């Protein structure tokens, strides 16, 4: 039940420009230093 | 007893007829398409 309501809640959702703002902070500087972690594990190529 | 039930529920506090569940696998969207497929109904009413 907890699926299908989410599925419904997510079907007709239309985006604000509060829940944007708040989704950009999130992923723009509260997730920072993890996103530094990630982007540097790319780029660490490795040969044998 | 649940008839009384739903009409309480729908008198105390308005509820869309679309937000209802009636179970996990039920779609509001294909429901009401098909529905409306299989008994056609007149437009001017709904729109005049």
């Amino acid at each position: 039940e907890v699926l299908a309501a989410a599925n419904s809640f997510a079907e007709n959702y239309s985006a604000t420009s509060q829940d944007m703002d708040l989704f950009q902070t999130l992923t723009s500087c509260t997730f920072s230093k993890e996103y530094a972690w990630k982007d540097f594990l790319n780029g660490i190529h490795c040969d044998v | 007893s649940l008839d009384r039930e739903a009409q309480n529920m729908v008198v105390n506090k308005g509820i869309c007829p679309e937000d209802v569940i009636p179970d996990s696998l039920f779609s509001f969207r294909h429901t009401m398409v098909l529905l409306r497929r299989l008994f056609p109904q007149d437009s001017i009413s709904s729109f005049y």
